[PDB]
């Protein structure tokens, strides 16, 4: 799970047994830095053959 | 000189090929009884190293014929043991200063009697598998892959143990000339970098030709 | 000559130019007005916009880059006006990123460090500009 | 004498042809065998075992011309 | 003075050897021994 | 030259690789 | 004897041209055959005997020169 | 004699030259279409068998150049 | 006998460069056609008809070349 | 007899250099075309007729130098 | 004289050519091994064994080609 | 004189050859191996010492040949 | 006289050919490592010094023959 | 005179293939190092002297090979 | 006028050469040098003055040689 969203975070940290990739934080007026951030974290995690 | 000393015994038989094949058998005994003289499940002060070797020689063996490894695990591991053995010994082998009678004696394997012996070997054995696993009637002689496929394999398997011996004996008198002429020209402090190169070489030689004939060995499995 | 620098949401710079100078993926080339056609991508490194006046770099973060007739559609994978980055803070957080480097283990995770480590350093390379 | 010359000049451009080819083909295959075996990183060893059968495979041609040297150089049956 | 060339090659090879390849062995057997 | 040297020593490789093999490689 | 010289001229020219242009070959062929099966790292045991069959393929050329200069020097029944 | 010497060195010239060219062709056939083949990992032996034709397409032309050295050599009906 | 030595070098000459060539091309045709045929791996079938037509269209002319050799080896009606 | 053993060894050189060239350049058509036909699977016989007709106009070139070897070997009208 | 004559005028044959192509080929070796080695700037240590290993195969048939100069040089047992 | 004149032209021909191929092929080592570590910028002195072993290797060959020149030229011992 | 005479053809050759083929090759060289160098516009003094280490390599063996042309033009001790 | 007469070929040969290699590979040079040069159109003057500095280490092996002609020709010490 | 003679063979083979090499290497020069300023079609008369100096540095050995040929056929000192 690449888990982005506050409400989600908790609600994956509440929901705990299964896989999540990175809490991504929540931001509204989504920042182009956070979404490279999470694209990359995705990139990185796909360039990994792990999850396909 | 490209003369030996040639006992004869019904025929001329150049005993320095012999002699050096009797001193290479003998190391070759002795460590090795050394080695296995004390087993230990963790293994010994050295034992390690045959222990190593062994392993390298099952490795390659599962490596090119799997499971009937251990059928000529021990065959290969005698083939490339004593290859490299003659090898590294014509490389260290200080043998020149007491004259023979007809001719100095170094490694037999310069003796390029030694490589026809060693791929007879090695096709003998190739026919020894294609008979006993493969068909004896129809071994790989049996021209399978077209009606016309029948006289170039005629060909290749006698290319096959012809080139290995013919490679592995150029190799070792190779390297024997090589020392022996550069002794001549100049002084012992020009031929030691040379004489490295082919210690580099004497062992790769005998490694690609158990590889090689495993390979032939796969073959004749397959 | 058109130089468009758009980031997927801000268009960095859409600043028209006179010259410009950058890292392609073929590393350097040298924006000519009117040369023949070509359209790229960039590596991510800074931008050097020898518009006539200023020799103006700014951080790209890679992305391409369709070099139209006197028309540079650059489409950045991020951009920073190399002025506005602080230095110094841009050195700490590449010190940051060198040190989770240096840390970073796993294949995905060793080279977004290595990817950010290049993203970081051209942070820093243009924060010096 | 003469055939003993042309045995001798024989061996001598026998040797040296043989020398010439070969060896320059089992340097080209050096080249990009060993810059692939290092671009993956990997598996060089492996690689390694074939690399030195086919190093010996171009080297035996060179033995051969060799020893045609030595046949006509040393032990000259035909001269 | 033949193998006066080939001396201290044997020298200097066993010694690096010993070294590296009891490396080797001594690593395979604190494996096995772990 | 080929003698009658390559069988000797064909002989004596075929004795020696019996040999160490149960010798060594067995044991 | 000029027969007998010209025999050994013979069988030096046709070991050392022989020898020194299907080496070189294979060794083009050992030089992008090794590059790609490194490439893909999976199947380098399945292409390898179609290799050392190609191997075998290009040295047996070179064996037919070494055959016709061995029938030349050694067993001359030209001269 | 003469005639004898020029048909020893007639053969010598023919297997030389005839098995230096085609089996170098041949290490380049080897060389691009295993490359290949190992490429797509999957149609290995299918591919074989089409490679085993070529390549004895290849070698038939080496043959030819051998049995005109043998013609040559042994039963000389030109001298 | 010297109209005779010279049609047995002729055909010397004719067969070793005639096979020298051609089948030295076949070599190349056979490499960058399986490379490709093997990179598509499906028509391989499909293209090995066209490719054997190929193929022997190479080594027509390594027939001709031996015909001509035959024609002044044995049949030699020029001597 | 000097006629004769020059339009012997004219056939030679005729039909041997006649049979280097154009086949090799056969096998460099043969090469790209079927790679090509390959990549597009779909008109393969459609392009086959055409690729035999341009191997069939490489190959009458070498049947002229073949044409001209016969004229000088069998029915010699210059010697 | 005229046979140590051509042993010496063999040992430059032999020593000139056998230095021109081998060392050539280590060139285009070094080339594009240490091109690709560099373009990969980690693992250049490990490549460089393999690069030394593949650097003296290269060597070796320049060290033969030395060795039978020095052979019909200083103890030519030939002339 | 002759043999010494064959002396003379025999250092000539070693030196010329020697010094013709692996320089030639030295510079294709500084041309590729050059424009890779330039492009990438980084490493330069660290490949540079590995270039100039790489150089050197290249170059001992012609040093060879120039040596063996030297010693017909000036120190002959074969005449 | 022939002597002097062949010694001094033999500087002639030796020079001509042995400043032909490493020249040509640093031309190779200084090509494409300056078409690299050029491209990173960077690190081109970096470059710059071990390119003309490159240079001095592939030029030695020109010196080299010259030498030995000198050595058999002037100080001819051979004739 | 034919000693005169040699050194007039001699130099004749030297100046020939001296000035035809090394000038062709400086066009090499200028060729793919100003097409890089102009691709970047920032940094052309600072490429430009090492671009010098390499067009003269191309031209001093033709520098070199005037320069024995020069001395083969007008001050002739070898005859 | 053997003297005379070598001397005109010497111009003959001197201008040869030296306008095969050099001027090939112009052509390969002027190809990918005015393919690289087309392509960027910006800075054409700047690369052309950097080109023209090249193309001049290329036709000076061809202007060498052809200096060495008039010397040795008009105005000819050693014969």
């Amino acid at each position: 799970i690449i888990s982005i969203g506050k409400k989600g975070n908790t609600y994956f940290i509440r929901r705990p047994e299964i896989p999540v990739d990175r809490y991504f934080d929540g931001t509204n007026l989504p920042t182009a830095k956070e979404a490279q951030a999470i694209a990359d974290d995705v990139f990185s995690l796909f360039v990994s053959e792990e999850v396909d | 000189g490209q003369h030996f000393y040639w006992q004869i015994g019904g025929f001329q038989i150049h005993g320095q090929v012999l002699i050096t094949s009797w001193v290479v058998i003998a190391i070759l005994l002795g460590s090795a009884a050394i080695a296995v003289r004390s087993p230990q499940t963790i293994p010994t002060g050295g034992q390690n190293f045959f222990e190593y070797v062994l392993e390298f020689i099952r490795d390659v063996s599962k490596t090119q014929i799997g499971e009937e490894y251990r059928p000529w695990v021990p065959f290969i591991g005698t083939m490339f043991l004593f290859i490299f053995v003659s090898n590294w010994s014509g490389a260290l082998l200080p043998w020149k200063i007491i004259q023979l009678p007809h001719g100095e004696l170094a490694a037999p394997t310069n003796d390029i009697n030694t490589t026809v012996a060693l791929a007879l070997l090695t096709s003998v054995a190739y026919f020894y598998a294609g008979l006993t696993k493969k068909g004896l009637g129809y071994f790989g002689k049996y021209i399978q892959p077209t009606p016309i496929l029948l006289p170039i394999n005629i060909l290749e398997d006698f290319t096959k143990p012809l080139s290995l011996s013919f490679r592995l004996f150029g190799n070792i008198l190779a390297d024997e000339l090589v020392v022996v002429v550069l002794v001549s020209l100049v002084p012992l402090v020009v031929p030691i970098p040379v004489m490295f190169l082919g210690l580099f070489t004497s062992g790769i030689q005998a490694l690609i030709f158990a590889t090689l004939a495993a390979a032939y060995i796969g073959e004749s499995l397959e | 000559l058109n130089l468009c620098v758009l980031t997927p949401n801000r268009s960095i710079w859409n600043s028209e130019v006179k010259e410009i100078i950058l890292s392609t993926n073929s590393g350097q080339i040298g924006v000519l007005p009117n040369h023949a056609p070509t359209a790229t991508a960039v590596d991510i490194g800074i931008l050097r916009i020898r518009l006539n006046d200023q020799w103006l770099t700014l951080a790209l973060m890679g992305g391409f880059a369709r070099i139209g007739n006197n028309e540079i559609t650059i489409l950045v994978n991020d951009a920073e006006r190399g002025s506005d980055i602080d230095p110094q803070e841009a050195q700490q957080t590449l010190e940051i990123a060198e040190a989770n480097l240096r840390k970073a283990e796993g294949k995905r995770q060793k080279i977004e460090a290595n990817l950010a480590l290049r993203r970081a350093r051209t942070r820093v390379e243009a924060s010096n500009t | 004498p003469l055939i003993a010359a042309a045995s001798v000049i024989a061996a001598g451009l026998a040797v040296g042809l043989a020398s010439i080819g070969p060896g320059v083909g089992q340097g080209t295959a050096a080249g990009q065998a060993v810059e692939g075996i290092a671009r993956q990183p990997e598996a060089e060893g492996k690689i390694r075992g074939t690399l030195l059968l086919s190093l010996a495979f171009m080297e035996a041609l060179t033995i051969y011309g060799l020893v045609v040297a030595l046949a006509l150089l040393f032990a000259n049956p035909f001269v | 003075t033949n193998l006066i060339n080939l001396s201290v090659v044997l020298g200097v090879l066993i010694f690096f050897g010993k070294g590296v390849l009891s490396d080797l062995l001594d690593n395979r057997k604190q494996r096995i021994l772990n | 030259d080929f003698n009658l040297t390559l069988p000797i020593i064909m002989a004596e490789f075929l004795f020696l690789m019996f040999a160490l093999d149960k010798i060594y490689y067995t044991p």
